[PDB]
């Protein structure tokens, strides 16, 4: 389980920028950012 | 312009450069098909609208 945070990126995972991509075997499980791990902005 | 009334551009000749063209505002999106956003560098083309 890796622990990253994409802009929006989110149709592909420009994220060349650090290379996990479609075909690559797993699952994604996914929520916005914008609720806990945020401000106004 | 409109939507109705859509404004017809063509780009001439140009030595494109894409990676500084993906991370301004309004160019963040690239959902689409026929063409690869990583290969676009790489591609000739006869015109682009």
């Amino acid at each position: 389980a890796d622990s990253f945070v994409i802009r929006g990126e989110v149709r592909q995972i420009n994220i060349d920028y650090n290379k996990l991509p479609d075909d690559f075997t797993g699952c994604v499980i996914a929520w916005n950012s914008n609720k806990l791990d945020s401000k106004v902005s | 312009a409109s939507v109705y009334a859509w404004n017809r551009k063509r780009i001439s000749n140009c030595v494109a450069d894409y990676s500084v063209l993906y991370n301004l505002a309004p160019f963040f999106t690239f959902k689409c098909y026929g063409v690869s956003p990583t290969k676009l560098n790489d591609l000739c083309f006869t015109n682009v609208y």
